[PDB]
């Protein structure tokens, strides 16, 4: 099937990570 | 109804809720404005050159779920109290609740073959800084605890708001106030007894007391499997270790005593029955060495093993409770794994947790809220299912802290 | 005694690089020194000894 | 109280019913081994109750066991210096505050 | 709070300028000998003040020292016994009176103990890493023995050297056994400069 899994790193996604975006927080703590 | 209420789940109402937008969710944090070199220049004179410290931290989204169903005839006939679908769905959701909060407690994410990745989150207990851990060795707690506590959270630039505690810990630090009652002479008929505290004022800000029903103390063993897809039971073998850093020794009286062992096997189903049990005899001269824990996995099993839950007995005594849990190496038949005890968790104690529970320090993000689902009809059973995605997150690790080994004799 | 509160000054551009300084210029004055004191050698330890 | 609906020849059913004595469930004891009741105990009972799912609201007791709970009492009364003519002594407790709630 | 003008070699003119710690005279100093804050300490402090022409208002302390004089009043606490359902509990000194007024007190964060020793430099523009030689000393008014327990034990003693742009690596340590006869006398120091050092050096700090 298609999944999305929980890699980080950009160049190791592969199936159904390579369509995820970025989701980053926009205040800094 | 003999069970419990909506009224009684505290810590899942009072968390932050936030959305989620994928399964890793990413934030940044600020460390240091620069490092520490002296300011003093000197008349027209070029002063150096600071640098600040960034991090960036990520999180990753669980998943949980539980299927009911109901068959065909049930719902033709009669019932008494009402409709049964409604029925199974408020128990589903209950049962749903009970697991929430107590994962938020009790949750690690690094039980699986290898340590990789597992199927739970992390909780309170793993994601608290290890530094602002405080180990009371077998004892009551007392107020200077408490300020204790305070101090460690306020020196990390902190406010503490909240205590969370068992009630039995809450009965016993409540009862140390009864020596402090005083009756004036000329008494009247009728008195009103017992003192039960419910604030804290500290040198650095005040708390407030928040009993907990769900939150226990160490598991003891149950010589009954908790589901029929846990994995096989295997063997254990303990001998003395050869470390130099074994707590064992902290105890009142000293360590030397005898202990007994025991391991469960668990998965993502259930937990397995008890495997032999083992007695373990501490010299003196011992109670800075370990145990050496040898474990084999079982044979045959019909399902794989992923991590392995340690019991241990009080000393020289004669029942067992939960000190250790970790992951297994490999899930292969007959595999051996290692394991050290070096006694960091006593037997038949307590833990309580405190900090500053605003959204700036703990949140919890969902990818979707719970929801239910219907299934295919493969016969004339009606089914369906519930889920929840998600994950808590603490951006400030040390704005928070704990207290373990704590010692109360409410219940007995 | 403050000459000159905190302020910001820029540096000239010997590169593709942007910089400033902050400075601030002043001292403290103390003009009664024996209407203060001081203890020393305090213990306390608030994270102290469970034993 | 003391009801008891098993007392017909080879345990079979009697005449009587059931007291509470009875359908309390053989968990919720506390043995005291002849000694006094402290107050402790009282938390320790509202414990009980509490990991149960419930809220205490009673406590049935005999009279003596009422009049032995005041003993304790006795060594925390005070007077002001200003005495009066002739004082009023003794402690009656009719209500206690545990973790769990009030309990008359 | 921490400041010194006089760490120019020569003991001349520095960079710095002088804190609460050098302005203040010395003879207006309380040692507590290693011992926790009293109350009678602050009538001591007051007093210490007065007999000046001067009138105390503040006082400004650590946070550990201030929970630490808060913790004493625990067992001070009653109860009335009609008992209300539920309580707060919890003592916290805002301020002091003495016989020449009332003090407050202001915890603060950036007032801390004496730094532990860092084995690593605070900066790359920090001056190189010396030798250190102690021994017993030959004085006859030292302060050993005014600790709860004696001066009679084993010491550490180490150094750093210093400029105006960073601390340095510590030096070797020296241990130094010290008897119950000795504890008059002091410890002498030896210190040596290094002998390739890239930045200058300025003055030292001893670590015990």
């Amino acid at each position: 099937a298609l999944e999305a899994g929980h890699t980080v790193n950009p160049l190791d996604l592969e199936g159904g990570g390579a369509f995820r975006v970025e989701s980053l927080e926009r205040s800094l703590h | 109804n003999l069970s419990f209420t909506d009224q009684h789940i505290k810590f899942w109402k009072k968390i932050p809720k936030q959305k989620a937008y994928s399964t890793v969710e990413q934030y940044g944090q600020l460390l240091d404005y620069g490092r520490s070199q002296g300011a003093f220049v000197g008349e027209g004179v070029l002063p150096d050159t600071n640098d600040s410290t960034y991090a960036r931290k990520a999180a990753f989204v669980k998943f949980l779920g539980t299927t009911r169903e109901v068959t065909h005839p049930m719902t033709l006939v009669n019932s008494a109290f009402g409709n049964v679908i409604a029925r199974q769905n408020k128990d589903g959701i209950l049962w749903m609740l009970k697991q929430i909060e107590q994962a938020l407690f009790w949750g690690d994410s690094k039980l699986a073959p290898g340590g990789q990745e597992g199927l739970q989150f992390d909780g309170i207990n793993k994601m608290i800084d290890p530094e602002n851990t405080i180990d009371l060795k077998g004892n009551y707690l007392e107020e200077k605890h408490i300020n204790w506590g305070s101090q460690l959270i306020l020196q990390n630039y902190g406010t503490p708001t909240d205590l969370m505690l068992p009630f039995e810990v809450m009965g016993q630090f409540s009862q140390e106030f009864f020596p402090k009652e005083r009756v004036i002479m000329p008494t009247n008929d009728g008195y009103q007894a017992g003192v039960v505290v419910n604030k804290f004022m500290t040198h650095g800000g005040e708390v407030d007391f928040t009993p907990n029903l769900f939150l226990n103390k160490t598991t003891p063993l149950n010589m009954n499997a908790s589901s029929q897809k846990a994995p096989a039971p295997g063997t254990l073998a303990a001998e003395i270790g050869t470390a130099n850093d074994a707590e064992f020794g902290k105890q009142t009286g000293g360590g030397a005593g005898v202990y007994k062992y025991a391991v469960t096997f668990n998965n993502s189903h259930g937990e397995s029955v008890p495997s032999n049990i083992v007695d373990v005899t501490i010299a003196n001269e011992d109670v800075a060495k370990g145990v050496k824990l040898t474990i084999t996995n079982p044979v045959s099993t019909a399902f794989p093993v992923e991590y392995i839950k340690v019991y241990r007995s009080e000393k020289d005594g004669q029942r067992l409770y939960e000190v250790a849990k970790f992951a297994v190496t490999t899930d292969n038949s007959g595999g051996v794994t290692e394991h050290t005890d070096k006694c960091e968790i006593l037997a038949n104690t307590y833990t309580a947790f405190m900090g500053e529970m605003s959204e700036e320090v703990i949140a919890f993000k969902q990818l979707t809220p719970m929801m239910k689902m219907d299934l295919a009809t493969l016969g004339p059973v009606i089914r369906w299912m519930i889920l929840m995605y998600g994950v808590p997150v603490m951006y400030a690790p040390k704005k928070f802290m704990k207290y373990t080994n704590i010692k109360a004799d409410v219940p007995g | 005694k403050q000459l000159t509160p905190m302020m910001k000054m820029d540096l000239a551009t010997l590169g593709p690089v942007i910089r400033w300084m902050i400075l601030m210029y002043g001292v403290p004055v103390m003009y009664a020194p024996k209407k203060f004191m001081k203890y020393t050698n305090i213990k306390a330890d608030v994270p102290g000894y469970i034993g």
